[PDB]
């Protein structure tokens, strides 16, 4: 029942903080979008009206 | 004086073959034909 009973919570706060400020200073590169094509068709059996 | 025996085919084969083609659902482009005229004045 002293300050030794808060290390895990302090470490959790540290994890969150370091992730946050490491993301903040990151420089972002604008990726080029490729692979855009109509290759998502659907199949099936023909109905082929009889008569 | 010579005969060749023909092996018969199963019913499913005939039914499958009948539906293979020769159907009037899909159309196609076409144009009119011209007839000979030979006009004069």
């Amino acid at each position: 029942m002293a300050s030794t009973t808060r290390l895990v919570n302090d470490r959790k706060q540290l994890e969150q903080q370091v992730k946050d400020d490491a993301r903040i200073l990151a420089d972002a590169r604008g990726l080029n979008i490729t692979t855009v094509a109509n290759d998502s068709a659907t199949g099936g059996q023909a109905i082929r009206n009889v008569g | 004086l010579d005969n060749v025996i023909k092996q018969i085919e199963a019913l499913s084969v005939i039914v499958n073959r009948s539906e293979k083609a020769d159907d009037a659902q899909i159309l196609g482009p076409n144009t009119y034909k011209q007839l000979l005229e030979h006009l004069f004045s």
